[PDB]
RNA sequence: AGAGUUAAAUUAUAACUAAGCUGUAAAAAGCCCUAGUUAAAAUAAAAUAACCCACGAAAGUGACUCUAAUAAUCCUGACACACGAUAGCUAGGACCCAAACUGGGAUUAGAUACCCCACUAUGCCUAGCCCUAAACCCAAAUAGUUACAUAACAAAACUA
RNA sequence: GUUUACCAAAAACAUCACCUCUAGCAUUACUAGUAUUAGAGGCAAUGCCUGCCCAGUGACACCAGUUUAACGGCCGCGGUAUU
């Protein structure tokens, strides 16, 4: 997880010139401690921003989107586990990573050195839509379970059975 | 108008609450033996793949546990 | 300035509530904060009887504190005057100078609505 | 969604005075450990502002303060996922007030109703379920037009 | 699981669970513990529940009044829809 320092001097007072000079009240004014969530939230999006893309001013582009809704997707994370309740930014939460994941295939569509660059970057593992998206019941769950366990002993038997054989007419050929 | 329709459904539904409630254990018998024929119907399913698939005794390690007589 | 205590302070002595003043602005300073200004509204008499730590109080010194603090040494200072004995009611706001004056532009000439049932005639 | 606070009223609780108080079209029952005034914690709810029409996907939300925060460089789209008013269930806590049920008193031929009194589950907090409404604005979502044109009423007729 | 050693081993007792009451506390039990505790009891896991009553006798209240998961009780007479 990213530590910003309390001392990152946030950019709306970062760029300007002369600012390294100023007293540490001021400083400590103009710092992360007095600041609150969206200023550390602007700080973490920049720093994301400078490190996994390559052209920070084109925003409109899907891979800019895409880590611009990651800090609000590890924000939105970061709240639920204090606010286990709060059932509107779980919505939020889940429909912002529903968009990120919709993002994610169409920039897999459109290209793929890019995705891939994005996803190992951020730690984002891409699953492929599973077909026939189904509720696993009881019943069903058990009956799976049922013939995944019956055709391994099968084939278990079978293989025990073929080397049974192997060895039997190894043991004739000789004599 | 509506009203009617809506008096007709009101009256249906009462007289079938009623009904559920002058028979509630009858109808908890018969969902209970249902429930014993479906747990008795899920077995039997379960037997006959490993009777079919030419397995003589179900897998060791396997219980099939009961899934529709659970308790409230 | 950030926030605003708007601290009621039990009406006694000069001293006392020098001291009182004293010991408070300490507390925030403990917390990591750094004070503005501290303004006194003066004494006057409460617009009803505030009971606090088991007293009945009918007057009250009023003091402002404006200072800028971390969003969570909030609730830590408001425990900290919770519990003060000197301290009648207090409350920590948003200070007004941080929301800037929106033009109020007057009120906008609204007409009546029209079309809201058909022509079909009566 | 969390944390903190209470202006009005009411009440457990004391003091003075007085005898009724409450109760309805009228009565009866009930309480006379009653009623009025002066002080009074805890719980519940949040007058005017609101002739405002905002927020949220909907349900829903308007006593105050603080923190977090309200997706999508924005088409439709499930049986998949997440929510889902009141009521009810489980375990723990609180209980001013209201009240299913119940027990009395009225009225009635009958009244297991409307009327009055007392009280319980419950409405209140935490966690876990239940997943239903005239969940209706009975008008699906997305971008539009005022062309042709009134079954009737109602919120006018229509396009892709 | 236990019980009438020596005619009766059980449908009896106990039993987890569920309900009641009795107790705000120190040097030998309870207990070197403190009400989520410890005793005096009822019925028996779990699931659905446990409907009415303080009229009598008890127990709290030293009188009213409260108690039935306290001891216990929860109706007659006559005619009627077409036999
Ligand atoms: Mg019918
Ligand atoms: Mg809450
Ligand atoms: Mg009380
Ligand atoms: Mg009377
Ligand atoms: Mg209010
Ligand atoms: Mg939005
Ligand atoms: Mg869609
Ligand atoms: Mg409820
Ligand atoms: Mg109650
Ligand atoms: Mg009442
Ligand atoms: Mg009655
Ligand atoms: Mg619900
Ligand atoms: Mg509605
Ligand atoms: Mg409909
Ligand atoms: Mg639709
Ligand atoms: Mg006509
Ligand atoms: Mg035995
Ligand atoms: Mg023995
Ligand atoms: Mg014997
Ligand atoms: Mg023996
Ligand atoms: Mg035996
Ligand atoms: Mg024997
Ligand atoms: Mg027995
Ligand atoms: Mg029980
Ligand atoms: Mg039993
Ligand atoms: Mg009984
Ligand atoms: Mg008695
Ligand atoms: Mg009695």
């Amino acid at each position: 997880q990213d530590d910003p320092p309390p001392s990152m001097l946030l950019l709306d007072y970062q760029n300007v010139p002369g600012i390294h000079k100023v007293d540490d009240v001021v400083k400590r004014l103009l710092s992360l401690e007095m600041a609150n969530q969206k200023e550390k939230l602007k700080i973490k999006k920049m720093q994301l921003m400078n490190k996994v893309l390559e052209n920070p001013e084109d925003t409109s582009s899907l891979e800019a989107r895409i880590v611009a809704l990651t800090v609000k997707i590890r924000n939105y994370e970061e709240h639920m586990q204090k606010h286990r309740k709060d059932k509107a930014h779980k919505r939020f939460l889940l429909m912002s990573i529903d968009q990120r994941k919709k993002m994610l295939k169409n920039l897999r569509e459109t290209n793929y050195a890019v995705f891939e660059k994005i996803c190992k970057e951020l730690g984002i593992e891409y699953t492929f839509p599973p077909p026939y998206h189904r509720k696993a019941h009881r019943r069903w769950v058990t009956k799976k379970a049922l013939c995944t366990q019956v055709f391994r002993e099968v084939q278990k038997l079978k293989k025990q059975k073929r080397a049974l054989r192997a060895a039997a007419v190894a043991a004739h050929k000789q004599g | 108008k509506n009203i009617l329709k809506i008096r007709r459904r009101k009256m249906n539904h009462h007289k079938y609450r009623k009904l559920v409630k002058r028979t509630r254990f009858l109808r908890r018998k018969v969902r209970e033996g249902r429930l014993r024929q479906k747990q008795v119907k899920f077995e039997r399913d379960l037997k006959r793949i490993w009777q079919k698939a030419g397995l003589k005794e179900a897998p060791a390690g396997w219980q099939t546990p009961k899934i529709y007589l659970k308790n409230q | 300035p950030r926030y605003e205590l708007a601290l009621i302070l039990k009406a006694m002595q000069r001293p006392e509530t020098a001291a009182a003043l004293k010991r408070t602005l300490e507390a925030l300073m403990d917390r990591g904060a750094v004070v503005r200004n501290l303004e006194n509204l003066g004494e006057r008499m409460l617009p009803y009887k505030i009971s606090a730590h088991n007293q009945r109080h009918s007057r009250g010194g009023y003091f402002l504190v404006d200072f800028y603090a971390p969003a969570t040494t909030v609730e830590s200072m408001m425990e900290h005057l919770s519990r003060d004995i000197d301290v009648i009611r207090p409350n920590i706001v948003k200070h007004p100078l941080t929301q800037e004056v929106k033009e109020c532009e007057g009120i906008v000439p609204v007409p009546l609505e029209e079309k809201l049932y058909s022509t079909k005639k009566r």
